[PDB]
């Protein structure tokens, strides 16, 4: 399996993002971390080649 | 074998997510609200008020507010066991029902663990202390087949096969209704409030059929992964069993081992199937009515609404002429003499063919080809060095076996001797020089410096050679 | 190959001072009369060539060299061993043509 | 069972799980790692070591209880046709067996 | 197996025919022979 900081750090990010799911609120945490994820999904598109 | 490990360690790896109790037991708070939740329920099993619940959970937390550990604020008890309980309640650890929260089948097994945790660890080594421990214990409770396998995996396939079917169907539900929302779109009647709040309407509106509660109920079995191993791990325990060759063709075979990810990869036409409608709403709330647009776009959604009165299947009542103004009229094509012309050749003629068996000749390619046709071997040159050495019987010197073999193409002769004898262990030495002589196809004599050394036949013929 | 004869020429330098170059492969990719002609360009640089090839060539080193450094492992070790050659320029065959 | 094969397999497990970062292993040192991991529980009493091999008690078998009893059917599928086509495959795979 | 001239004698031993392409100005012209009808010929070529 490969080892690479993106790939970590997105394995961080959705572990962050079960987090978010059942913490009683109306509902910020769950957007905060939904957001935070897309952030990379985008960026990783714009630079296709690295 | 090993392969089971490595299903196992994922079991347990997943386990340790998703299913509570061994979430639970690993926050530090798990003290506390075991203690709460067993007492509470020890006393009820048909539900216990809420608020309740809440009022000693919160007495519990202050009494140990002192501590660092558990991170209680003294500025809000309430709130805090509150979200504590809804926390733990959401995970479906135990569900909320009139009021009352109620025990599950997780919390009996996070108990019954517990409960087992016998403190007698860290053996005493049978010193005096642990037998007077023992005996003031003993004294204080005194005072107190084959046919039947075709059809079963052929209705299991059934069933399987049939849910590809009903995600196509929730797609129609989708797709209609982002057509009746267009239509009402359309329509000149709606407020903002009607399109925003219809497709929620929508949305829960697919959460009724059993299609849809279908799907609902699989989206979240990708969260929680604990099956979508299950289904897969028994299809290929099922598909291993011989008879089942009979009961499948082979492409079905092959279709079933692969089943989640075909659903995986379907369930992704439904979700765009959705997208439409969640991304027509956004055309309306931006480009409010304004302006000489406002009018020409209420013209037009008139003029739309009315044109569904028709009857427009009839080609001829369609080819109806509209009083619509000529405008950017072409004009062109003048029916001028001069534009005609004849066709002005008449030449004929074949692409003359030519058959003829061409061949190469061979007698037109210099040297370059031919020397390297008479490309040195070193395939006999090996035998015969065995040949010779073997009548010799005895160590031969390089320039000796040379001046008995004089080859033409010599370099590569002495470089296959050398090499031979470092595989074959006769040691060469670079320090000795020697020397011989040998003449080349122009009669010009070469004089080689070589390394001394012997070469034995023993040593050749014993070892191997590729 | 002029590029680097002319970068080894130190200051108005009408030779390079240095003569070593290395072509490790030696010809692979070329055909026969390629490796003439580029080592006829070398000789005309005034340069001392080191090639090397995993016993490919034969025919062709044997006309512009002078020794050789065979080589070979076995196991876990390997080994060298040097071997020369000269021309005996007396004659190329008296009494006939040369 | 050997002191050092369980090193050997406990070490085996860590690498191919090192590329996550929640358990903190590190390629460089397998041996050292799993020989600590395991020596620290071995100080807890949570098992024994007599005659270069480690043993069972009863606070692993209770440990180990617990988890096998982890039913992983929990946020019920609302009798949902998923559970009734998961459960059928369930009961005629056992019955191949 | 496409080569160029460079070590025929390793395709000498794994095949028994072999074609010739010639190239002469803007016309180029192949045959296809077995190696023995290869060495006589070549051997006229050494009587040539």
């Amino acid at each position: 399996k490969v080892v690479h900081e993106s790939l970590r750090t997105l394995e961080k990010a959705q572990r962050q993002l079960n987090a978010a799911r059942f913490v009683d609120d109306n509902g910020e945490s769950h957007y905060k971390a939904l957001q935070v994820l897309v952030a990379q999904l985008r960026d990783a598109c714009e630079r296709n080649r690295t | 074998m090993e392969e089971n490990t490595r299903q196992r360690t994922e079991n347990y790896i997943s386990a340790k997510n998703q299913h509570p109790a061994w979430i639970l037991l690993a926050t530090r708070r798990a003290p506390l609200v075991l203690s709460c939740l067993k007492t509470l329920f020890e006393k009820s099993h048909d539900g216990i008020p809420l608020e309740e619940a809440i009022q000693s959970l919160s007495s519990i937390l202050i009494e140990h507010v002192s501590q660092e550990q558990y991170d209680i604020n003294q500025d809000n008890p309430f709130l805090q066991a509150s979200r504590e309980l809804r926390e733990w309640i959401k995970r479906r650890l135990i569900v909320e029902r009139d009021g009352r929260i109620f025990a599950t089948d997780a919390l009996e097994v996070a108990i019954t663990f517990v409960e087992s945790l016998d403190n007698r660890f860290m053996t005493s080594t049978a010193s005096r202390l642990s037998t007077v421990q023992r005996e003031i214990e003993n004294l204080e409770t005194r005072l107190n087949e084959t046919h039947q396998a075709v059809e079963h995996i052929r209705d299991v396939y059934n069933l399987a096969s049939s849910l590809r079917a009903d995600f196509r169907r929730v797609e129609d539900s989708w797709r209609e209704a982002d057509r009746a929302l267009r239509q009402s779109i359309i329509g000149e009647q709606y407020h903002r409030g009607d399109i925003v709040e219809r497709l929620l309407n929508d949305q829960d509106a697919l959460l009724n059929t059993p299609e849809g509660r279908v799907f609902d109920s699989f989206q979240q079995q990708l969260r929680q992964s604990s099956e979508l191993k299950a289904m897969s791990e028994r299809l290929r325990v099922i598909l291993s069993h011989p008879s089942a060759s009979d009961a499948l063709n082979r492409l079905q075979r092959h279709d079933l081992r692969w089943l989640v990810k075909r659903l995986v990869d379907e369930s992704q036409t439904v979700l765009q199937a959705r997208a439409r409608s969640e991304r027509d709403v956004r055309g309306f709330m931006k480009t409010g009515l304004a302006a000489e647009h406002h009018r020409v776009g209420h013209l037009l959604n008139e003029f739309l609404n009315l044109a569904l009165k028709l009857d427009w299947q009839r080609q001829m009542i369609r080819k109806q002429e509209v009083p619509l103004p000529a405008v950017g009229v072409a004009v062109t094509g003048i029916p001028a003499i001069e534009r005609l012309r004849f066709k002005e050749v008449d030449d004929e003629a074949e692409q003359t063919l030519d058959l003829s068996n061409h061949a190469a000749d061979l007698t037109q390619i210099g040297d370059d080809f031919w020397d390297a046709f008479n490309g040195l071997d070193r395939e006999v040159l090996i035998q015969q060095t065995l040949q010779l050495l073997a009548k010799e019987n005895r160590p031969v010197g390089l320039a000796e076996l040379a001046e008995l073999l004089p080859p033409a193409h010599d370099l590569e002769t002495f470089a296959v001797w050398i090499g031979m004898a470092r595989e074959a262990g006769i040691e060469v030495i670079d320090s000795q020089r020697e020397f011989a002589e040998l003449s080349d196809g122009e009669g010009r004599r070469w004089r080689f410096n070589l390394p001394t050394t012997g070469l034995e036949s023993q040593a050749l013929m014993d070892i191997d050679w590729e | 190959t002029a590029s680097l004869s002319y970068a080894l020429c130190p200051a108005g330098s009408r030779y390079p001072l240095f003569g070593t170059i290395i072509l490790d492969e030696a010809f692979s990719r070329s055909s026969h009369a390629v490796a003439g002609r580029i080592i006829a360009a070398l000789r005309e640089f005034g340069l001392h060539a080191v090639f090397i090839t995993p016993n490919k060539e034969m025919r062709l080193l044997r006309d512009h060299t002078r020794s050789a450094i065979v080589v070979h492992r076995r196991g876990q070790n390997s080994n060298m061993a040097s071997l020369s050659w000269e021309e005996l320029e007396r004659h190329y065959q008296r009494r006939g043509n040369a």
